[PDB]
């Protein structure tokens, strides 16, 4: 919500450069979903970037 | 008495002297009132509520 | 995430909208739009004192009314009906009934029901 | 949904004394409206005070029956508590 909230303000582009790790418990599905790179992407297309 | 005359001389000019440059510092001091209005904690949370 | 399908309708009003919407938040800039939030600010806070002030009068004189209606002793208002009145959950005939039930029977304890929230109106393609 | 009841009682109480006029130490969790001097017109602004300090909104019927100040804090409470949801 901050990073959301930070983009749409116009306040991103002088903020200081960040470092996040998500972790997400080990993937042995059937599937190939990986919902940290869903999330991420989610957040680029919901603002736009 | 006249070192005390001479500074009311000073003085008297110095009344002169500020107020012949009032308008210069008039607008000088609204330019501070308005970019002090814009670096506040205040404007930022203007700027995320928008 | 919780948009009710209801304010994602397109009609011929919306699109207008669009456009007074639009001025107010790309052509307009920040700091003009800044000031005037700092003024509707300080307005808003005086319209509130006023309506607490009114709601108070409103309390003694139905307070007063109550007398009228049992005649005798009765002078209470009810606590329930001022907060009522303060968060703008009557509706006048609400309002209107509580009166007359006052004046004819003292009786400030029997409340109107409440009012229900305003449901958006929809005509067609046109708003 | 967990309140830390003991900063709301010290903060009923502050609002309660700044209303009446009377000094904190006499403000006790006990203490009734109308021994502290409180006439009905009076135990409604105290409400509307409370109200605009704590930004929340009072349950109506409950609040027909505020007398102490341990009851004003338990709604106080149970308002902030149920905020979420
Ligand atoms: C009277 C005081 C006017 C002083 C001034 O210098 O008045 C000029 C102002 C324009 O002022 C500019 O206003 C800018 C406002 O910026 C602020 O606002 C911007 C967004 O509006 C950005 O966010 C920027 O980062 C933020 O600091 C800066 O203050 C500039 O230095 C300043 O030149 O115009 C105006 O009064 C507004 C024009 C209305 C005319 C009708
Ligand atoms: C004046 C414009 C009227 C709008 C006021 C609405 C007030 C209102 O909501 O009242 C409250 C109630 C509406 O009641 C609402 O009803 C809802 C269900 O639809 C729910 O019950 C809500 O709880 C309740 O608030 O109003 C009335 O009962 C009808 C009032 C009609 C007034 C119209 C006057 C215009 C007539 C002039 C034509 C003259 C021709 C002769
Ligand atoms: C040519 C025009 C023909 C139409 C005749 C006008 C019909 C009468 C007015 C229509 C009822 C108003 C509906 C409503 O209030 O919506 C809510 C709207 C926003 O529209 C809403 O705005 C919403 C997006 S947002 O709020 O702006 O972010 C959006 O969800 C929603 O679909 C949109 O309707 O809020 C307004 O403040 C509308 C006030 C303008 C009223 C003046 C009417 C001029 C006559």
């Amino acid at each position: 919500g901050s990073l959301v909230c930070q983009i749409y303000s116009g306040l991103f582009n002088k903020q200081i450069s960040k470092n996040i790790l998500l972790v997400n418990p080990k993937t042995t599905s059937n599937n190939l979903v990986d919902y940290n790179v869903l999330l991420i992407q989610a957040l680029a297309g919901e603002t736009e970037m | 008495p006249l070192t005390r005359a001479v500074l009311a001389v000073v003085r008297v000019r110095e009344l002169l002297r500020a107020l012949l440059l009032l308008p210069f510092s008039a607008v000088g001091g609204a330019v501070a009132a308005w970019q002090g209005l814009f670096n506040s904690q205040r404007y930022e949370n203007f700027l995320m509520s928008e | 995430t919780d948009i009710p399908w209801a304010e994602k309708r397109w009609t011929l009003f919306s699109t207008v909208w669009y456009l007074v919407q639009q001025l107010r938040f790309v052509g307009t800039p920040p700091a003009l739009r800044y000031v005037a939030f700092l003024g509707w600010r300080a307005l808003m806070f005086q319209v509130y004192a006023a309506h607490k002030a009114l709601v108070l009068w409103q309390c003694k004189l139905d307070a007063g009314l109550a007398r009228i209606g049992s005649g005798g002793a009765t002078a209470t208002f009810s606590k329930t009906m001022a907060l009522r009145r303060l968060h703008w959950r009557n509706s006048p005939l609400a309002e209107a009934l509580y009166a007359l039930n006052l004046y004819k029977t003292g009786r400030v304890h029997l409340l109107p029901p409440v009012a229900k929230p305003i449901p958006r109106p929809t005509f067609f393609w046109l708003f | 949904a967990a309140v830390d009841k003991a900063k709301v009682l010290e903060d009923v109480r502050s609002i309660i004394s700044t209303q009446l006029g009377t000094e904190l130490e006499k403000v006790a969790p006990e203490a009734k409206f109308v021994d502290l001097g409180a006439d009905s017109l009076d135990t409604v602004e105290i409400m509307m005070a409370l109200e605009e300090k704590f930004e929340i909104a009072l349950e109506e019927e409950g609040a027909e029956k505020i007398a102490t100040v341990q009851d004003a804090a338990d709604m106080i409470a149970a308002q902030i508590a149920a905020k979420g949801n």
